[PDB]
């Protein structure tokens, strides 16, 4: 139960918000400038086994990927694409423990 | 370009290297706990003399690591938070962000009396992508000099100590400007102390799990109270 697609990621204080390409495959997260440069390696990645997905409340494209210290911030386009985001982390992080 | 800048770039790139992983777990002994500072504690023996490594992490909300370590390192401020200093003074300025300091500390009775005299340099580790964070460092390890030799007054005590700060940032509200509301200092601090003397262990290290807590509690609110309404320095 792989996916991927583009995703709006915090980065750093300078960018904030950018478009980046999100693959979750491996038990993990990784992230990539986009889909052209996969094959050039991976940007960051983060691994599901201890992770908590938290959705935001009053950002409704907005949820949270943290393992420990570690976080995660996207956004997805609207609601409805990011619960599709939200559910397939839970399920692939479960069918891999 | 002064005579101690390979003797920083080793000093800088070992703490880099070792100093920033989280905790040989069980070698290390957790000895305070309070909120999110955590003070740990390790016994070793090497070279015929016992020390005690220190390391300790804590979290600050509201601060930079590049804050944090500007007023760890200026010496201007240092009488407003440090409580264990007797005197000090700039014994040799290097470099902009590089200055020998000969300190004398106030006497742990009955210890005999310490002095140190310490390189102390501040510097950033950039960031190699937008991944990894922008990393501020301060070193403080001992270093020689014939205007600080040694005297019959106090106990030359050597030195490594180490603060290293990254800064966490959260997004704001909508597409709103950075404040301190989204900001949090991870702060890691180690020190490796050789006293030089023979006092006894049990007031070595009942001192050393008494001022260390202290100290990184009254630092890191000082530096809070100080960056209270300014512009986020990065």
């Amino acid at each position: 139960v792989e996916r991927c697609g583009v995703l709006s990621k915090w980065t750093n204080y300078i960018h904030g918000w950018q478009d980046r390409w999100v693959v979750l495959k491996n038990n993990a997260l990784s992230y990539y400038k986009s889909e052209d440069e996969t094959e050039y390696g991976c940007r960051g990645s983060i691994c599901l086994s201890k992770a908590v997905i938290t959705p935001h409340d009053f950002d409704e494209c907005r949820f949270d990927i943290s393992v420990n210290d570690s976080v995660w911030y996207l956004r997805a386009q609207d609601p409805d694409h990011r619960q599709q985001w939200i559910d397939a982390i839970e399920q692939h992080k479960t069918e891999s423990g | 370009t002064h005579r101690f800048v390979q003797k920083v770039e080793e000093m800088v790139q070992n703490h880099m290297t070792y100093s920033l992983q989280d905790v040989g777990d069980a070698n290390w002994q957790l000895v305070v706990e309070e909120g999110e500072m955590k003070v740990y504690r390790r016994e070793v023996e090497e070279n015929g003399i016992v020390l005690d490594p220190l390391k300790a992490t804590h979290a600050v909300k509201g601060v930079t690591g590049h804050e944090v370590c500007n007023y760890f390192w200026n010496v201007d401020v240092r009488n407003d938070w440090e409580t264990t200093i007797e005197n000090f003074h700039v014994v040799e300025t290097l470099a902009d962000n590089a200055i020998i300091i000969y300190q004398t500390h106030k006497r742990v009775w009955p210890a005999s009396q310490r002095d140190v005299l310490y390189l102390s340099v501040i510097r950033k580790i950039p960031a190699l992508t937008e991944n990894d964070p922008e990393t501020w460092i301060v070193c403080n390890f001992s270093v020689d000099h014939d205007s600080a030799p040694l005297n019959n007054r106090c106990v030359r005590a050597k030195i490594n100590v180490a603060m290293i700060c990254q800064t966490l940032v959260s997004p704001p509200e909508g597409n709103q400007e950075i404040s301190r509301d989204n900001i949090l200092c991870k702060i890691t601090y180690v020190a490796n102390v050789n006293p030089g003397g023979w006092a006894p262990a049990s007031v070595l290290r009942a001192v050393a799990k008494r001022e260390y807590p202290k100290f990184l509690k009254r630092f890191t609110s000082y530096v809070q109270e100080k960056t209270a309404g300014k512009p986020i320095l990065f």
